[PDB]
C-alpha cells in the first residue's frame, strides 16, 4: 500500500532523470525496503530507447 | 432555430444558452472566433458599438445625399465632405481631431471600465452624483438612465424584438459603409449617383463591367 | 583671477562641508563598508589627516578646474 | 483615501489608506515594495514644493516683467549682470555656484542626515499650522495635490517652451487669442501628422 | 530626397540602364526574323522591360548614383515620404501569413495530441483536420491575442524539462 | 406634490411629497439615489436664482437703452471702458477677473462649507419674510417656479440670439410687428428644409 497507487500519473522529480518534470504512468510500486520501488513508464523514450524506469517514493509526486 | 446556412453544423459555443440570448444569433462563426466566452463578449460589445457607429454614419451619408439628389439639400458627396467642411471651418483639423480624442477617450474609457466591470461606474461621490445613473442594466451594452430617455426599454415584451431590430440593421449598416468604399474605389461617383445609374441599366453598369471586381474578363 | 583666492576658498569650503556637513555620513558609509594604522586626531569630531587630505585633494580639483574655466575665457 | 483614479476599479492593497493624495494610482507598481513606497513619498513631496517654488517663479518673473523661466540665465553666457526685481546683483556666476553650492550642500546634509523626514515642523512651522496631528492630514492632501499640480505645470512649461519658444504667461495670451488655431495640435512639433 | 537619393523617374542612371537593357535586346533580336518565335519572345521581354521601368518609375521609389532602385525600411520616413510600400506594408503581410502557418500548425498538434497515436498522425497528416484548421486560421490574430490573454498560449515552468543545471 | 408633469402618469417612488416643485418630472431617473437628490435639489435653487439675475439684469439692460446682454463685454475686445447705468467705471478686464474671482471663490466657499445648505436664513431674511415654517413651503414653490421659468428664459435669450443676431427686446418687438412673418420657423436655420 505504500507509494502511489497503480496505473496513476506522476511526475518525475529526480534532476539527472530524462523525464525530469514529465508524466508517467505508475506500472508497480515494490513492496520491500528498496531504494527505488516505483516503476514508471513512459510515452517518449529516451536517447537510449527506453521507456521505463525505477524511481524511490520522494522522487515521484501524484502530477 | 435560424441558421445562416440551412444544414450546416452551429459551433457548440453558439449553441449554449448564454450565447443563444445574444440578438441575431444565427450560428454564424466560421472561423470559430467566439469559442472563448470572454472573446464572446468583448467581440458582442464590439458588434453592437460597430453597428451603432455604422447606423449613424451610413445614415449621415444616404440620407443628405438622397435629400442632395432632390432640391431640399445641397450635402457634397460623402468623401468630400470633409475638405468643405473644413474649408469654411473655424479649426483646423488637427485640432479638432485632439479635442475629438480626448472627448472620445474620456467616454470611451469609462465604457471600457463598465465592460471591465459591469456597474463600476456607480462608484458615490465620484461624478458629481450623475454616477447613479452611470450604472447600466442587467445586460452589457445596453445602459439606461441618461440613454433611453424614451424609456423604450422598460417593456420586456417588444425587448427581445428591439433588440433584433438593432443588430441586423446595423450589420446592414456595416455592409452599407463597405460598399460606399469599394463603389468609390470603382465607380469614382456617389452611391445614390451609383445606385441611379444601375437602375437606368441593370443588365449592363453592375460590377461585373466596372473593370476593376473582375480583372479576369 | 586670483588663484590664490580661488584655490584657499575651494579648499577651505570642502574641508568645511567635510568636517561639519558630511563627517557623519562618510563615518557611518565608512563603517558600514565592511593590516592597518590608526591615525588617531585630537580632533572632536575624529577628523584625521586621512580626510584632511582626501577633502583637500577634492577642493583643489574643484578650484583648479574653475581657474581653468574661467582661464578659457568662455 | 483621496479618491479614485480609476472610477470602478480595485486600489492596490500597497497603499495604506492614510497616505496624503492616495488616489490608488499605481499601475506600474512601483511603489509595492514597502521600502521603495517609504522613499517615494518623501521624493513626491520634495518634489511637489520644489516644483511648486519653481513654477511661481516662473510665473512670478514674466507676471512683473522680467522675462521668462528660459531667458533668465542668460545674462551669465554672454557678458551680463544679474537683475534680481529690477536691481542690479553685484555676483558674477563663479561666485553663484560656490554660495549655492554650499549652501544646498549643508541644508540638503542636514536632511538626509535627518533619516527621510518628511514633515519636521517646529522651526519650519513657526506660525504653528500643523501643531496638532488630526487636523494635518486635510492639509496635507492640499500640500500634495498642488505639489503633483505644480509638477505637471512645470513639466508644462518645458514642454511648451521647447515646442514654440515663448513663455507660459505669452502662450497662454496667444491660446486666449485664437484657442482653436494656437494650441499643441497646431505647433507643427508635437503631432507630426496634423 | 531621403539619404541624398533622386527619383527614379528623374535619374538619368535610371535611364540610361533602360535604353542599355533594350539597346541588348534590341541587338540580340536584329539576328532574326520579323514574324518568328525568337522575334516574338524578345519583343515580349522589350515591352516586359519598358512596362517595369515605367511601374518602378510610377510607384515613387528612390534611385541612387547607379540609376537603380532603393528601398527605405524606416517607418517614420516612408510614412512621411509615400514608401510605405516598400517595407512596412510587405511586413505586415508576411507577418500575416507567417502567423497564419504557425497558428495552423500549432492548432494541428494540440489536436493530434490528444489521440491514441499522436506520431502516427504526424507521419500521416490527417488531410480533413489539417483542411478544416487551414480555413480556420484566418482570425489567426484575434485567436492569438485571446489565448495570450487566458493564459493559455503558454505552458507553466513546472511542466517543462531543464537540465541539471 | 405641486402637480402632475404628464397627466394620467404616477409619480415616482424616489421624489418626496414634500419636496418644493414636486411634478413627478424625472424621466431619466437621474435622482433615484439619495445622496444624488440633494446635491441636484441644491443645485437647481443655485441655478434658478442665478437664473433670475440673469433674466432681470439683460431685461433691465436692453430696457434701459445700455445695449443688450450680448454687447455688455464687447468694451474689453476692442478697447473701451465698462459704464454701469450710464457712469464710466475705471476696472479693466485684468483687474476685474482678480477681484470676482478672490469675491465668488470666498463666498462660494462660505457656502459650500456649511453641508450643502439651501435655505440658510438669517442674515440672508433680514426681512424675516419666512420666519414661519407654515408659509415657507408656498413661498419655496414661488421661488422654485420662478427659478425654472428664468432658466428656460435664459436659454431662450441664447438660442434666439445665436439664431438671429437681436436681443430679447428686439426680438420681442419684431414678433409683435410681424408674428406670422418673423418667429423661429422663419430665422433660416431652425428649420432646414423650410
Amino acid at each position: 500500500e505504500v507509494g502511489p497507487k497503480r496505473g496513476s500519473l506522476v511526475k518525475i522529480l529526480r534532476p539527472e532523470s530524462y523525464w525530469f518534470n514529465q508524466v508517467g504512468k505508475v506500472v508497480s510500486v515494490d513492496q520491500s525496503g528498496v531504494r527505488y520501488p516505483v516503476v514508471v513508464r513512459f510515452e517518449n523514450q529516451n536517447y537510449a530507447g527506453v521507456t521505463t524506469n525505477n524511481y524511490a517514493l520522494d522522487e515521484v509526486v501524484a502530477a | 432555430r435560424q441558421s445562416w446556412l440551412p444544414g450546416s453544423q452551429i459551433p457548440a459555443h453558439l449553441d449554449t444558452p448564454a450565447a443563444q440570448a445574444l440578438a441575431g444569433n444565427f450560428g454564424f462563426d466560421p472561423l470559430g472566433l467566439g469559442k472563448d466566452p470572454v472573446a464572446l463578449r468583448w467581440y458582442q460589445q464590439a458588434e453592437l458599438i460597430h453597428c451603432r457607429t455604422a447606423m449613424a454614419g451610413v445614415a449621415g451619408i444616404l440620407i443628405p445625399g438622397l435629400l442632395t439628389k432632390a432640391g431640399a439639400l445641397n450635402v457634397p458627396e460623402w468623401y468630400d465632405a470633409g475638405k468643405v467642411a473644413i474649408e469654411n471651418s473655424f479649426a483646423p483639423w488637427g485640432s479638432l481631431l485632439a479635442v475629438q480624442l480626448f472627448l472620445c477617450g474620456f467616454v470611451e474609457a469609462k465604457r471600457w471600465q463598465d465592460i471591465r466591470k459591469p456597474g463600476s461606474q456607480g462608484e458615490p461621490g465620484s461624478f458629481l452624483g450623475f454616477e447613479a445613473s452611470l450604472k447600466g442594466t442587467s445586460e452589457l451594452g445596453y445602459p439606461g438612465g441618461p440613454f433611453d430617455p424614451l424609456g423604450l426599454s422598460k417593456e420586456a415584451d417588444k425587448w427581445a424584438d428591439w433588440k433584433l431590430k438593432e443588430v441586423k440593421n446595423g450589420r446592414l449598416a456595416m455592409l452599407a459603409f463597405l460598399g460606399f468604399v469599394a463603389q468609390k474605389y470603382a465607380t469614382g461617383a456617389g452611391p445614390v449617383d451609383n445606385l441611379a445609374a444601375h437602375l437606368k441599366d441593370p443588365w449592363h453598369v453592375n460590377y461585373a463591367t466596372n473593370g476593376v471586381s473582375l480583372p479576369f474578363l | 583671477l586670483d588663484p590664490q583666492i580661488v584655490i584657499s576658498g575651494s579648499t577651505a569650503a570642502f574641508l568645511a562641508i567635510g568636517r561639519f556637513v558630511f563627517l557623519g555620513y562618510q563615518r557611518r558609509e565608512a563603517n558600514f563598508d565592511s593590516n592597518s594604522t590608526i591615525f588617531a586626531t585630537n580632533d572632536p569630531a575624529g577628523f584625521n589627516i586621512i580626510d584632511v587630505a582626501g577633502w583637500g585633494a577634492l577642493g583643489h580639483a574643484v578650484g583648479f578646474a574653475v581657474l581653468a574655466i574661467n582661464s578659457l575665457q568662455g | 483615501k483621496a479618491g479614485n483614479w480609476l472610477p470602478g476599479s480595485d486600489a492596490p492593497a500597497w497603499l495604506p489608506d492614510d497616505l496624503p493624495g492616495n488616489y490608488g494610482f499605481d499601475p506600474l507598481s512601483l511603489g509595492k515594495e514597502p521600502a521603495s513606497l517609504k522613499r517615494f513619498t518623501e521624493s513626491e513631496v520634495i518634489h511637489g514644493r520644489w516644483a511648486m517654488l519653481g513654477v511661481a517663479g516662473s510665473l512670478a518673473v514674466e507676471l512683473l516683467g522680467y522675462g521668462n523661466w528660459y531667458d533668465a540665465p542668460l545674462w551669465a553666457v554672454n557678458g551680463g549682470k544679474a537683475t534680481w526685481f529690477g536691481i542690479e546683483v553685484p555676483f558674477d556666476l563663479n561666485a553663484l555656484l560656490a554660495f549655492e553650492f554650499v549652501a544646498m550642500a549643508a541644508a540638503e546634509g542636514q536632511r538626509g542626515d535627518a533619516g527621510g523626514v518628511v514633515y519636521p515642523g517646529g522651526a519650519f512651522d513657526p506660525l504653528g499650522f500643523a501643531k496638532d496631528s488630526s487636523k494635518s492630514g486635510e492639509l496635507k492632501l492640499k500640500e500634495i495635490k498642488n505639489g503633483r499640480l505644480a509638477m505637471v505645470a512645470f513639466l508644462g512649461f518645458v514642454a511648451q517652451h521647447a515646442a514654440t519658444g515663448k513663455g507660459p504667461i505669452a502662450a497662454l495670451g496667444e491660446h486666449l487669442a485664437n484657442p482653436w488655431g494656437a494650441n499643441f495640435a497646431t505647433n507643427g512639433i508635437s503631432v507630426p501628422f496634423f | 530626397d531621403i539619404a541624398g537619393l533622386t527619383p527614379c523617374s528623374e535619374s538619368k542612371a535610371y535611364a540610361k540602364l533602360e535604353k542599355k537593357e533594350l539597346k541588348t535586346l534590341e541587338k540580340r533580336l536584329k539576328q532574326y526574323e520579323a514574324d518568328s518565335a525568337p522575334a516574338v519572345a524578345l519583343k515580349a521581354t522589350m515591352e516586359r522591360t519598358k512596362a517595369r521601368f515605367a511601374n518602378y518609375a510610377k510607384a515613387g521609389l528612390l534611385c541612387g548614383n547607379d540609376g537603380l532602385p532603393h528601398l527605405i525600411a524606416d517607418p517614420g520616413l516612408a510614412l512621411k515620404y509615400g514608401h510605405a510600400g516598400e517595407v512596412f506594408i510587405p511586413t505586415f503581410g508576411f507577418l500575416y501569413v507567417a502567423g497564419y502557418i504557425g497558428y495552423v500548425g500549432r492548432q494541428y498538434l494540440i489536436a493530434v495530441k490528444g489521440e491514441a497515436k499522436p506520431t502516427d498522425k504526424e507521419i500521416i497528416i490527417d488531410v480533413p483536420l489539417a483542411t478544416k484548421l487551414a480555413w480556420q486560421g484566418a482570425g489567426w490574430p484575434l485567436a492569438a491575442v485571446q489565448e495570450l490573454q487566458r493564459g493559455t498560449l503558454l505552458e507553466k515552468e513546472e511542466n517543462i524539462t531543464v537540465s541539471p543545471r
